């Protein structure tokens, strides 16, 4: 996990466009017409982590190894799915623990641009300030979707400073990043935040909500994956 | 009536798109616009049937 077989080029509201498939863990989640409505992340064959808020059903589906959403020829796996675990202590009133899992009815097939993110120990710490990446489809500018997959590189917030803006609306299962230029924005929820560990990207959060007008001056929140990694785990080994 | 439906959409802070229906009395028909997955106000419907069958005429 975490480590790409196509290495990322770095240096989402202005961000840059992605190495096709150097974020082989990033998938787009699609309705039955294939209207993406939320990004994820494959943390193994059978698995996608994604946002609670993002409300996946079983009718939707997974689309990995995809680049170019306006790309009809682009070879890509539409994954059905099998059932869905949200997360039973999501508030849908403050947002905290913003965290479902996505079982595959079909497992994904692994390859160079395909593959699963490494997901952090409950007690990682990751320091603010730690430069980290996020990535997706989400709008470039606050309007549709870009079709070929964006990055954008930005550093982890204290909750101190998160806090300044956002104050008492930051709960526990969350983690800021940005307010530095650049900003998720709609169609981005549920995508992945990754900082390295020890060289492997690994997953410290989940897009899940910010500046309404998608401000890149604003801090934007994530669901903090180290606080709900536990939660994680039990549900893959009780299914 | 309800007062909700003469409310202009709202996307929400979360960050999804997710299409939902709203009322827009201007026109007097049930349209959609981009939900961001949270805190959705009473002029948000997962239909148009259910949009007008709760706020046509409005």
């Amino acid at each position: 996990c975490g480590v790409p077989a196509i290495q990322p080029v770095l240096s989402i509201v202005n961000g840059e466009e992605a190495v096709p498939g150097s974020w082989p863990w990033q998938v787009s989640l699609q309705d039955k017409t294939g209207f993406h409505f939320c990004g994820g992340s494959l943390i193994n064959e059978n698995w996608v982590v994604t946002a609670a808020h993002c409300g996946v059903t079983t009718s939707d589906v997974v689309v990995a190894g995809e680049f170019d959403q306006g790309s009809s020829s682009e070879k890509i796996q539409k994954l059905k799915i099998a059932k869905v675990f949200k997360n039973s202590k999501y508030n849908s009133l403050t947002i905290n623990n913003d965290i479902t899992l996505l079982k595959l009815s079909t497992a994904a097939s692994f390859s160079q641009t395909v593959s699963a993110v490494c997901l952090p120990s409950a007690s990682d710490d990751f320091a603010a300030g730690t430069t980290c990446v996020t990535t997706g489809w989400g709008l470039t500018r606050y309007a549709n979707t870009p079709d070929r997959l964006q990055q954008a590189s930005l550093p982890l917030l204290s909750n101190t400073n998160c806090k300044k803006y956002w104050g008492t609306k930051i709960k526990d299962a969350m983690i800021c990043a940005g307010a530095s230029g650049v900003s998720s924005c709609m169609g981005d929820s549920g995508g992945p935040l990754v900082c390295k560990k020890n060289g492997a990207w690994t997953l410290v959060g989940i897009v899940s909500w910010g500046s309404s007008t998608c401000s890149t001056s604003t801090p934007g929140v994530y669901a903090r994956v180290t606080a709900l990694v536990n939660w994680v785990q039990q549900t893959l080994a009780a299914n | 009536r309800p007062d909700f439906c003469l409310e202009p959409p709202y996307t929400g802070p979360c960050l999804a798109r997710i299409i939902r229906y709203f009322y827009n009395a201007k026109a007097g028909l049930c349209q959609t616009f981009v939900y961001g997955g949270c805190r959705a106000k009473r002029n948000n419907f997962k239909s148009a049937e259910d949009c007008l069958r709760t706020c046509g005429g409005a």
